RNA sequence: AUAGAUGAGUUUGGUGAUGGCUCUGAUUGAACACU
RNA sequence: AAGGUCAUGGCUUAACAAGCCAAUAAUUCUCUUAGUCGAAGCUGAAAAGGCUGAUCGACCACAUUGGGAAUGAAAAAAUCCCAAGGCAAAUAGGUACAGCAGUGAGGAAUCUUGGUCAAUGGGCCCACGCCUGAACUGGUAACUUGGAGGAAUGAGACGUCGAUUUAUCGAGUAAAAUUCUGUAUACAUAUUGAUAAUGACAAUAUGUACAUUUGUCUUGACUAAUUACGUGCCAGCAGUCGCGGCAAUACGUAAGAGACUAGUGUUAAUCAUCAUAAAUAGGUUUAAAGGGUACUCAGACGGAAAAAUUCGCCCAAAUAUAGGGGACAAUUUUUCUAGAGUUUUAUGUAAGAAGGUCGUACUCUAGAGUGGAGAGAUAAAAUUCUGUGAUACCUAGGGGACGGGUAAAGGCGAAGGCAAUCUUUUAUGUAAAAACUGACGUCGAAGGACGAAGGCAAAGGGAACAAAAAGGAUUAGAUACCCCAGUAGUCUUUGCAGACAAUUAUGAAUGCCAUAGGUUAGAUUUUUAAUUUAGUCUAUAAAUGAAAGUGUAAGCAUUUCACCUCAAGAGUAAGGCGGCAACGCAGGAACUGAAAUCACUAGACCGUUUCUGACACCAGCAAU
RNA sequence: CGCGGCUCUGAUUAGUGUUAAGUCGAAAUACGGUUCGUGUAGUGGAAGUUGCACGGGACUUAUCAAUGUUGAACAAUACGA
RNA sequence: AAUAUUUUUGU
């Protein structure tokens, strides 16, 4: 996999790293850790 | 793969692929008759430009899907029962059906010469 | 087993591949039936087992060898002579079609089949030049000498 | 795949089919190259076949899987060994100078050596004695010290010889009103000054050069 | 049953590959439009 | 042991025994979907082909739904009993058209409320005969197939039409006209479907008579077939690529042209196309795709020379009785040493672990040391340090972690990874000969073990470095890159965690293919220098590859495991499992597309290297 | 009647697809102007950026201070660009 | 030999 598609996938994987935190405590009242 | 990877199972169906006209696709059905909810326009995507007279229909199975209007100048308005069949706008998205002009309440373009049959339009009858 | 033609199939291809005089193939009696239906055919130009060096070249045929009991046997080995015409190997392919994962076997109704060139069963049709080699009861014959005796058997490799 | 396709061998094949028909059909071929018929019954040799070569010695017996089967073998013969020992006991024989470049390759032919260490077109050398003492070691029996002893004696009393006429020769010339040229002692001291003063200069320019750097080291520019 | 095995358009500045999509062939207990 | 049975079987019973089947899902459970099958239909050149499961035949199930029994040789019922709802009915206690025709509804869409029991079949009957919505016949629909649906002559009406070159290019042998046929069909006659007799209805043969419609798609390329005008990214066309922005062969008209024809197109579907899930028959270095690792249960595969058994395989079928052939195959037996192992302290070696230490630098404390105004930082600075005496140069005590040279394309382990030193401790591997065991082998789902840095948990340690937090600068702005300082953390011990560009972007292993130049640890020798075993690294041949390149393999072959099936969504959602958490394992679909993607070639660009020209620049003079 | 499954819907709320013509920056591709990516842990409106170890799909892109030699005289009938 | 100020955008 070249580095240009590496990229699309660095930024998927981010974005969701970076989504799993925010609605964390949200997931944490409703018990969906 | 060898013997053995194919003993257990390893050739699996090949993933599916989108029909152009799923509603009537999934079904084996020609064509469906569905009441016009509403009669707009949609825009072509970068390419191509213009205004297509698009039609939003609920089909008799439930569905509500966004039909194609063929010709030049049509007469279906709110409420109209029309006849759709397969097909698609190459360039406008979401619209994935066609509408028969010779339908039931779709009339044929009347000032049509070529393909006829296309559009429903019947003989002129000039000499009979 | 069959993993040792397998292997004698592969190693002729390379011999012939490299343009080799002499080829040293491991002595079996699988692989001297087989190397025994080659000379038959016409593809290899003699067969004599020694030791790990080859025989002396101008006495191939003459070759004496000595007698293989159990002080010598684990270093035997069949000497084949490869042929060379036209700027062309004589034995270009080889390729094997009873491997040691599954031992195809054809019938003599099939055999009859692909000597004409027409596929039967997991085989093809032979075309002009090639041979197909068969190892059954009445040893490694080729499909057209299984068809005159009228037997089927194993299928071992195609000669081109 | 930097190399080509060479189709030499087959011009014969190539050249035979294109001059059997004609190009232009319902006429007939055109007479082939001159070349076709003069070779039509010389076919070319077989290359490109590694047979196996030659062996100069017993290969080794023990070798379960030997490798270099079309590998060439290296020649040695019973000579090598005595030559080894010879010019080693004797290093200055190798300043003695030797030609190597043959006639007409015909020298074997007039080698009789149950006669003597001189023979016909060889000069006088180690090898001489080195074909001597084979002999004497295989014909007469005799053993390598013993064959090697009566084959080095024989030629020491042959260059003993040799020594001694260019003394005498010399001495007896001048006797009778011979001159000669001047000798290799002489002009070999004279090059040697030629030499001797050359490095000299370089000397002188070298020295005189260190010091320049033994005092720009230190700094006096101030000139106090 | 011994005549039976075939391709085309389309990614690129361009070439050669890879891999889809579409057309070419046959058909329906078919429907619709014009007849 | 006994009974039972033609016979066999816990089939049955009594007394003892603890077994039998399976371990990779036997067994059991939930969800989704479906009547099953056939050269029966469709399709492909073909595959143990694919799809469908109409009409035909066989099988299964059901007759409003649910719950049940009896009769009978046999439930094999549209029967019978019971309950509920709909219609009907009330003291009644029927009906369910998935029997034929028909009506309503639903739907894109599928027919007559006919005649006869004459034929074939069935039920009742001594017989005659009665009954039959099966069945045979008529009707409706181009739904499909098959056939008809008109042939020959036709040149001066010396006309007409459309183009244009008034004579060129066409309509055009086309038409009219003439000469023949009597096709579908109509009517008549006869025979036949049926014979003991019975004809609802029609077929067949012969005779005579009649010359009866065009419709539709396409016309940029794929794809056979052209111009004109109008329109002007508008209107529209499109299966794919695409066309349309004022001189459009692509849109809409007109004409011409190409083709099929009572059909023609379009939509939907199936096969083939597609080796496009590749058993036949694929592939995974850089394009989708090699698991982090290999010890290993199951499971696949795996030597030599003989023998028994199976009679596998073959003759060879028809699912072939009984035989023959013995190479190969399965179980098994006896031998063999080429694979794999053991012994003989190898050499060499940063695999691993325990207990300890060494040293250069750093840092802390003290000596009211010497010295007495700066130091450090950065491209430059600022925050900061220093008169409570810093930096610099020393003395004496500590305190933690680090590992200079040697050092190499070097080496060691399954990988991860391992580099100061001493002792202790641990498994492989390699060379040389001898000896020994005698196929004991390779791969290996799962489980289990190991697994970098970072991280969580607990207690230590804390010099240095440094996420965080914080400040000073830079800058249009600056969270940043830079700087002053600095907490977790890095280190030790005990657990959790299991993700990596865990890489050779290349799984492990076996057999095999031509050379050269280095290099690592050994061995042999005429130890000088050449052979040789096992590794590693460059450059090549044959070859292979899309090429780059590889060439101890990305070659020729084989074994086995994992994994891939267009892009994107997505390694995401949901349920579940593991974990303290962080997160990991496993793992879709909808929506939107015709492309994504790889290597190479030639250029251009580079706050890219080295050069070559030019008042381009430097310098000088003049000017704006 | 209870438990479990399944379908629809739900204030509020999340992700993603598409859409030439908006705004804010300039992360990648050249040494992309702080090497880029992998893992992990933080952090910032966003792309990004920071610590730690790791990979090259980046530096094999490598090209002399060993400065390069009176290596056996001369003359002869030998030798003769 | 160990040097390093800043420099965004283009329907
Ligand atoms: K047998
Ligand atoms: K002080
Ligand atoms: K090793
Ligand atoms: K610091
Ligand atoms: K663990
Ligand atoms: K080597
Ligand atoms: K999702
Ligand atoms: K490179
Ligand atoms: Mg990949
Ligand atoms: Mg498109
Ligand atoms: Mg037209
Ligand atoms: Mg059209
Ligand atoms: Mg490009
Ligand atoms: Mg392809
Ligand atoms: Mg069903
Ligand atoms: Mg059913
Ligand atoms: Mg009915
Ligand atoms: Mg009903
Ligand atoms: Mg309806
Ligand atoms: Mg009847
Ligand atoms: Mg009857
Ligand atoms: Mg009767
Ligand atoms: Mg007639
Ligand atoms: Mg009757
Ligand atoms: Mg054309
Ligand atoms: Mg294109
Ligand atoms: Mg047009
Ligand atoms: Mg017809
Ligand atoms: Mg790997
Ligand atoms: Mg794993
Ligand atoms: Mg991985
Ligand atoms: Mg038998
Ligand atoms: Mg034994
Ligand atoms: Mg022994
Ligand atoms: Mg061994
Ligand atoms: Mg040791
Ligand atoms: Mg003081
Ligand atoms: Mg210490
Ligand atoms: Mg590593
Ligand atoms: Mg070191
Ligand atoms: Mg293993
Ligand atoms: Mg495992
Ligand atoms: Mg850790
Ligand atoms: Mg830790
Ligand atoms: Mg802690
Ligand atoms: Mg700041
Ligand atoms: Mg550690
Ligand atoms: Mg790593
Ligand atoms: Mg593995
Ligand atoms: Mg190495
Ligand atoms: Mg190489
Ligand atoms: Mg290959
Ligand atoms: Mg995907
Ligand atoms: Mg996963
Ligand atoms: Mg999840
Ligand atoms: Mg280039
Ligand atoms: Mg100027
Ligand atoms: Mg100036
Ligand atoms: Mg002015
Ligand atoms: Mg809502
Ligand atoms: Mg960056
Ligand atoms: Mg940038
Ligand atoms: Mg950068
Ligand atoms: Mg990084
Ligand atoms: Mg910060
Ligand atoms: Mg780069
Ligand atoms: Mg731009």
């Amino acid at each position: 996999i070249s580095v240009r598609r590496q990229k699309k996938l660095k930024i998927k994987k981010k974005k969701y790293k970076k989504l799993m935190r925010r609605t964390r405590n949200e997931r944490r009242k409703q018990d969906r850790l | 793969a060898t013997l053995n990877q194919v003993m257990r199972g390893c050739r699996k169906p090949q993933r599916a692929r989108h029909a152009v006209s799923p509603a009537l696709s999934s079904i084996k059905s020609p064509a469906l008759k569905g009441v016009c909810v509403k009669v707009g326009i949609t825009r072509p995507k970068k390419p191509n430009s213009g205004e297509r007279k698009t039609a939003r229909v609920r089909l008799s199975t439930g569905k509500v899907i966004t039909a194609y209007i063929p010709g030049e100048g049509h007469n279906i308005s709110q409420h109209s029962v029309v006849l759709v069949r397969g097909g698609r706008a190459q360039d406008c998205p979401g619209v994935r059906y066609h509408l028969v002009r010779g339908a039931l309440d779709l009339a044929g373009v009347a000032t049509r010469m070529s393909s006829r049959s296309k559009y429903g339009t019947k003989k002129p009858k000039k000499a009979s | 087993g069959i993993q040792q033609i397998t292997n004698m199939c592969s190693h002729l291809q390379n011999a012939s591949r490299a343009r080799l005089g002499l080829t040293s193939l491991p002595n079996t009696k699988y692989n001297l039936a087989l190397a025994l239906a080659l000379h038959r055919a016409g593809f290899i130009s003699s067969i004599t087992r020694g030791g790990p060096h080859p025989p002396t070249p101008e006495a191939l045929m003459t070759y004496e060898p000595e007698p293989v009991t159990s002080a010598n046997v684990a270093t035997r080995r069949l000497w084949v002579g490869l042929k060379y015409w036209n700027e062309e190997p004589v034995l270009k392919e080889l390729k094997p079609i009873s491997k040691p994962s599954r031992l195809v076997t054809a019938s003599l109704e099939q055999l009859n089949r692909v000597a004409r060139g027409f596929p039967a069963g997991y085989m093809k049709g032979l075309q002009l030049g090639e041979c197909l080699f068969v190892n059954t009861d009445r040893g490694v014959l080729e499909v057209r000498e299984a068809v005159e005796r009228k037997v089927g058997g194993l299928v071992l490799c195609k000669v081109k | 795949g930097k190399g080509r396709i060479f189709q030499a061998a087959k011009v014969y094949q190539r050249a035979s089919e294109a001059a059997a028909t004609n190009i232009v059909s319902g006429l007939p071929p055109r007479n082939p190259p001159l070349w076709l018929k003069a070779i039509e019954s010389i076919p070319p040799a077989e290359i490109n076949t590694r047979p196996y070569p030659i062996q100069h010695s017993p290969p080794n017996p023990r070798a379960r899987k030997p490798r270099n089967l079309f590998r060439p073998t290296k020649i040695v013969y019973p000579e090598d060994e005595l030559r080894r020992d010879f010019y080693r006991d004797h290093p200055w024989e190798l300043a003695r100078p030797r030609m190597i470049i043959e006639l007409d390759g015909k020298d074997a032919r007039f080698l009789d050596w149950s006669k003597g260490l001189r023979q016909r077109g060889i000069p006088l050398s180690g090898e001489s004695v080195v074909q001597r003492q084979l002999w004497l070691m295989e014909n007469q029996g005799m053993t390598k010290q013993e064959a090697y002893d009566k084959a080095r004696h024989e030629f020491y009393k042959l260059r003993q010889l040799e020594q001694m006429e260019r003394r005498i020769a010399v001495e007896e010339a001048r006797m009778v009103g011979g001159y000669f040229g001047k000798d290799l002692l002489t002009v070999g001291m004279e090059l040697e000054n030629k030499t001797y003063e050359s490095w000299k200069k370089w000397a002188t320019t070298e020295i005189a050069r260190q010091e320049s750097a033994r005092a720009s080291m230190y700094t006096n520019v101030v000139d106090n």
